[PDB]
């Protein structure tokens, strides 16, 4: 969590390094109601950040 | 480092010709010296190791010679298999280095 | 007698890390020198160093020195480039092969070599 504000819009912002087989896009989601995504999916580029 | 120069950069021959490869070291690397052949979309292949030594698998018409800066990669009758970049190289004085190759090219 | 396989090609981007290993079959990793040599698509070939395999030691194109690690992994019979701060000008088909010199036969294997695009 590169940054956290506790807020009602998307104060949270979460730095995820990947390292993909293969470079395209996916889905992203959280299992729980602790946290909301803004996003549906993220794109991918071998092994790098998202 | 050892800059290993190579001559011509460039030549047109056809089957059945007899080709020279020269490459000149910067300074004496006595024996020390491999040539290789590469392809187009392929890796290096070993041909002559130690100035005059032919690598196992490759053909006769295949010969090197020459000691100490001068040294010579001689195909005695050019084969179609034998349309390549050839590239000398020395494992002598920090570091080993290669010649900047010589594309044969079909005339 | 040895045999030497580059791992896969694809993108790195500019000012990262480049890493490639090499895994040696039918032979060990316990005599000779273990060396990287690259080539610019329709260029010549540029030695980028070695690693001795009975001591270890390193010795590096001095143009690349600051940037480029080598290693050796015996437990998987394997040894690794790591080259940093890359720009399209390391773009290159990456090759592994005993080169430098071995006490008995080196660079008589070439990988068949890897293409590694610098690319944003």
């Amino acid at each position: 969590l590169n940054e956290c504000v506790y807020s009602s819009d998307f104060g949270g912002i979460a730095t995820v390094k990947y390292s993909a087989s293969k470079s395209g896009k996916c889905a992203v989601h959280v299992p729980s109601g602790t946290a909301t995504l803004k996003e549906a999916a993220v794109e991918l580029t071998e092994q790098g950040s998202a | 480092d050892i800059q290993m120069t190579q001559s011509p950069s460039s030549l047109s021959a056809s089957v059945g010709d007899t080709v020279t490869i020269t490459c000149r070291a910067s300074q004496s690397i006595s024996s020390w010296l491999a040539w290789y052949q590469q392809k187009p979309g392929k890796a290096p292949n070993l041909l002559i190791y130690k100035a005059s030594s032919l690598q196992t698998g490759v053909p006769s018409r295949f010969s090197g010679s020459g000691s100490e800066t001068h040294f010579t990669l001689t195909i005695s009758s050019l084969q179609s298999e034998d349309f390549a970049t050839y590239y000398c190289q020395q494992y002598i004085s920090r570091p080993w280095t290669f010649g900047q190759g010589t594309k044969v090219e079909i005339k | 007698q040895v045999q030497l396989q580059e791992s896969g090609p694809g993108l790195v981007k500019p000012s990262e890390t480049l890493s490639l290993t090499c895994t040696v079959s039918g032979g060990s990793i316990s005599g000779y020198y273990w060396n990287w040599i690259r080539q610019s698509p329709g260029k010549g070939l540029e030695w980028i160093g070695n690693m001795y395999d009975s001591t270890g030691d390193t010795n590096y194109n001095p143009s690349l020195k600051s940037r480029v690690t080598l290693s050796i992994d015996t437990s998987k019979n394997q040894f690794s480039m790591k080259l940093n701060s890359v720009t399209a000008a390391d773009t290159a088909v990456y090759f592994c092969a005993s080169g430098s010199g071995d006490w008995f036969g080196y660079f008589y294997r070439w990988g068949q070599g890897v293409l590694v695009t610098v690319s944003s």
